RNA sequence: UUGCUCCACACAAUAUAGAUGGAUACGAAUAAGGCGUCCUUGUGGCGUCGCUGAACCAUAGCAGGCUAGCAACGGUGCACUUGGCGGAAAGGCCUUGGGUGCUUGCUGGCGAAUUGCAAUGUCAUUUUGCGUGGGGAUAAAUCAUUUGUAUACGACUUAGA
């Protein structure tokens, strides 16, 4: 076929923050399609990959991945909170990210 | 969901459109805004003209060249209203503002593209019927914009070409409607209708 | 000649006007405006669809083009009697609006095998209509 | 909040000089029983020489509407405190129940006179059983024969931030 | 208090024809035709029987129900202007200096010129809006008649002619000179 | 001392404000419109639609293989090719004709394993360099001298095979 996507696209909006203090240990993710926490509850615990590229090849690939998971919903509009092994670099505010359908409960 | 979103700024409210586009750019959606001469501001024309005159009176006293620049074009007025809502003094704000192009009229890259609207910033959906409003192109040419008539001529030419396109598109889609109307009522058509298509 | 005035009629709110409940607990059922409380809210009843008789703001419902005869302040037994007599349920179902809603929920209830099936059927119908769109 | 109507019956504490006090009763629109008893003691302190320490409450009962689905017209006499003095008012409201009628009355008073719940005293609310005793125009307007009107300029709020056609305010 | 329904009626005589799309009114009568844009007023129209038209507003405030009667008077002024016409009679008033009013043709646009207003050398030239015909009437001294269908054009031209002959730096209670509209009426009064 | 530019593929390096089916084109009004049809062509008659794009199109095959046949004479890609149109930032849109490849419109045959129970599991485009082999063209500026319509110095204005 022409489509091979087995994930949902999302955007890394920002960190968890107050008006003047952020918290890089928790990121905010806008999953496209969802607009309410009731629908966002489907995505809790799902794996998240931020996939980026580098000039130096490390172990066969110039593509590096930062892994994480969805933890909870944020707000009333379907934004979710996410955690990663290493936190996201904060230059990816607005960058795309992949929310995989596993670990599945369907 | 789209790579570039083309917003027809006609009949839109300036601040609400700006607060939509600012958040969209900061989220990373590339947005081009066309027809910025047809934007609307709530409030009567003399009132908004007085507002712009009070903004225009402000300048750096010892050197007017380094003061707040008072741009006159409607696209630059919208850009000022939007830069007020983006934290433009950072790298993130600059990178967001590079995802934005504003134009008066519709330039030839985008006149063949699909233009969308923002329903939560439209004047007919937001203003109470009876409230007075003003047009951004009229305010700009009252306060010093020089190119309001050439964009009117260019938009008339563009509208002629676009109507000549829409005639053919309407003919082809009525042909398609006749075609699938005759090709309805079959086994596959009834099966698709049962399955919801 | 004669004078012409574009009439521009739209969906007056009165007794007997059938409304579609947009949001709330009912959220998609039909009711009938029994009374008009004020400019913004009305007393409705949807007793065949299981909607309780209640006052409601008009921003929570959508007015349908359907209208049947009712006296003002009619109780729910008379509402059900006149509703079944005028037969507005299948008259609503015959409209393209209710057909669109049924199509929406059917498409939502389709499974993956059914999506594959409608894909194949759409490919077949595309082939035959594109073959047809070369002779005219 | 969303108001509930209660009857609150109370009395003075019984003494040997006078047992069996006279069991005064009030009708209170309040959000809950605590505020109901508070307003009961507040009004009884304004009317008679008694207070909560010297008295007791023998009963408190929620009064549901007899016909909560009939459209009524209520005449409501109100005392309220302005910034300069105290005034009496008579406002009449077309509504389906007494609690919702006093709710929209409180909203109306807060909107038109900036009067708060601490300022507004409900003197009484009484249903006008006969039309043509209604005397205010804004409610006499909705009592005409074969009433009907349109709803112009429909605004349908969108769930998406972008729309792909110019929306229409037809109805 | 948000009147949920107010409406006025306009009568349409026999010879006239009223065409109202969205809020653009066009009346056609024996004397000609007139048009008007009303997209600033937000009302609705309804033809009843080809000789009566109701204009209505729903859920309207005080200013809105005032403008409904205003637009009724506007459209029936158009109707009576395209049937009967409008005629404004103005007089010249002077003490010593006779005002000399003629019609010249600068660019061929039918200008009204006023000479010797209080004996000054300035020549006042007020233009004439189309649809307005001017006749300096015989049998009444010092009299000019402006006729036409549009009461707006006729009355504004008469007001321009009156305002162009204003006395400056003098007591206007003594220097009463000017061109003043004495009568407003129809071309076919007592029809 | 064989330099420069463009074109093809061949290998490297370089990064990415962030592809992972499709930015899918009337205009105007909103107390009005769109579409279809008809006539006497209008500010016309009639019917229909909206009440969201939850749409429409595309979408099956080794990350999409190798083959056989049936039905139609279509659909689509690529390289050409004819004729246009487009100057607001046109740099794109449409069209003629043939060639070539595929077609899941329909029916068949073979293959996949072992990446071992997941590990983006690598498929995009941005620039530059170096090679080949095929075209194309064979300059100026500055300093120094000089001028004085100029000038603190720079700069500016001139001249000099």
């Amino acid at each position: 076929a022409e489509s091979h996507r087995l994930y949902v696209k999302g955007k890394h909006l920002s960190y968890q923050r107050s008006k003047r203090v952020n918290n890089p240990n928790v990121s905010l993710i806008k999953i496209e399609g969802v607009a309410t926490p009731q629908d966002a509850q489907f995505y809790l615990g799902k794996r998240i990959a931020y996939v980026y590229r580098a000039s130096k090849e490390v172990r066969g690939s110039k593509i590096r991945v930062m892994w994480g998971k969805v933890t909870r919903t944020h707000g009333n509009s379907g934004v979710v909170r996410a955690t990663f092994r290493n936190n996201l670099p904060a230059k990816t505010f607005g960058a795309s990210v992949r929310i995989f359908l596993y670990p599945s409960n369907i | 969901v789209e790579p570039v979103v083309v917003i027809d700024g006609k009949g839109h409210l300036v601040g609400r459109l700006a607060s939509v586009v600012a958040k969209q750019l900061l989220n990373g959606q590339k947005i081009v805004v066309v027809r910025a001469e047809e934007l609307n501001i709530s409030g009567e024309f003399f009132r908004n003209k007085l507002k712009y005159h009070d903004f225009l009176r402000k300048a750096t006293a010892f050197n007017k060249t380094r003061g707040p620049f008072h741009f006159r074009a409607p696209s630059r007025i919208f850009y000022k209203a939007l830069r007020g809502m983006v934290s433009h003094k950072t790298a993130r704000g600059k990178a967001a503002l590079e995802r934005l192009k504003v134009f008066e009229g519709i330039p030839p890259p985008y006149d063949k593209k699909k233009r969308v609207v923002v329903p939560q910033a439209l004047r007919v959906l937001r203003l109470k019927p009876g409230r007075k409003y003003t047009t951004l192109g009229k305010l700009s040419t009252s306060v010093g914009w020089k190119y309001e008539d050439v964009v009117a001529k260019l938009e008339a030419k563009r509208k002629v070409s676009s109507a000549e396109y829409y005639a053919k598109k309407r003919a082809f889609t009525k042909k398609v409607a006749s075609a699938n109307a005759t090709a309805a009522e079959s086994d596959v058509a009834k099966q698709l209708a049962a399955l919801g298509y | 000649t004669d004078s012409i005035v574009k009439a521009s009629n739209w969906r007056l709110v009165e007794v007997g006007r059938v409304v579609l409940i947009k949001k709330g607990q009912s959220a998609g059922k039909l009711a009938a405006i029994v009374e008009i409380i004020d400019q913004k809210k009305v007393l409705i009843d949807g007793p065949k669809a299981g909607v309780p008789r209640q006052a409601i703001n008009l921003g929570q419902v959508v007015l349908t083009p359907l209208t049947f005869a009712l006296p003002r302040g009619a109780r729910t037994a008379t509402v059900s009697k006149k509703w079944a007599a005028a037969a507005v349920c299948e008259k609503w179902a015959a409209s393209s609006w209710a057909k669109k809603i049924a199509q929406r929920e059917r498409r939502a209830a389709l499974t993956d095998f059914e999506r594959f099936q409608v894909m194949v059927l759409r490919k077949q119908k595309r082939y035959t209509v594109k073959k047809a769109l070369a002779k005219a | 909040a969303h108001f509930k109507e209660y009857q609150v019956i109370g009395r003075r504490l019984p003494t040997e000089s006078v047992p069996e006090p006279k069991l005064f009763r009030m009708r209170i629109f309040a959000s809950n029983e605590v505020i109901a008893k508070s307003r009961y003691w507040y009004f009884l302190q304004k009317l008679h020489k008694v207070k909560k320490a010297s008295g007791e409450i023998v009963s408190i009962n929620q009064i549901n509407e007899a016909h909560p689905t009939k459209v009524k017209n209520f005449g409501v006499w109100v005392r309220y405190d302005s910034r300069s003095g105290t005034h009496n008012m008579y406002k009449e409201i077309r509504d389906v129940s007494r609690v919702a009628a006093v709710e929209t009355l409180y909203q109306d008073m807060a909107a038109r006179h900036r009067a708060r719940f601490r300022s507004i005293h409900i003197l009484k609310v009484a249903e006008i059983e006969k039309t043509a005793d209604v005397k205010r125009q804004y409610v006499k307007q909705f009592l005409t024969k074969d009433l009907k009107f349109p709803l112009p300029h429909r605004v349908q709020k969108s769930t998406k931030t972008f729309s792909y056609k110019r929306p229409s305010t037809f109805y | 208090m948000k009147y949920i329904q107010t409406e006025q009626q306009i009568e349409v005589p026999e010879g006239v024809t009223v065409s109202i799309k969205s809020r653009i009114v066009k009346v056609v009568g024996p004397r000609g035709t007139l048009t008007k844009n009303l997209k600033h007023i937000d009302v609705t129209f309804t033809k009843v029987n080809n000789q009566l038209i109701k204009v209505a507003v729903h859920n309207g405030g005080r200013k809105h129900v005032a403008a409904l009667r205003t637009v009724k008077s506007l459209v029936d002024n158009m109707i009576t202007g395209v049937t009967k016409g409008y005629k404004y009679k103005m007089r010249y008033v002077y003490a010593h200096f006779p005002i000399n009013v003629n019609i010249v043709e600068k660019d061929g646009a039918k200008f009204i010129e006023v000479r010797n207003f209080l004996g000054d050398k300035k020549i006042r030239n007020v233009p004439v809006r189309d649809g307005v015909t001017i006749e300096f009437s015989t049998n009444v001294k010092d009299e000019i008649v402006l006729s036409g269908n549009s009461v707006e054009d006729v009355s504004q031209n008469a007001a321009d002619l009156q305002q162009i002959c204003r006395v400056r730096n003098k007591d206007i209670r003594k220097f009463l000179d000017g061109i003043y509209v004495s009568h407003k009426g129809f071309i076919t009064e007592d029809l």
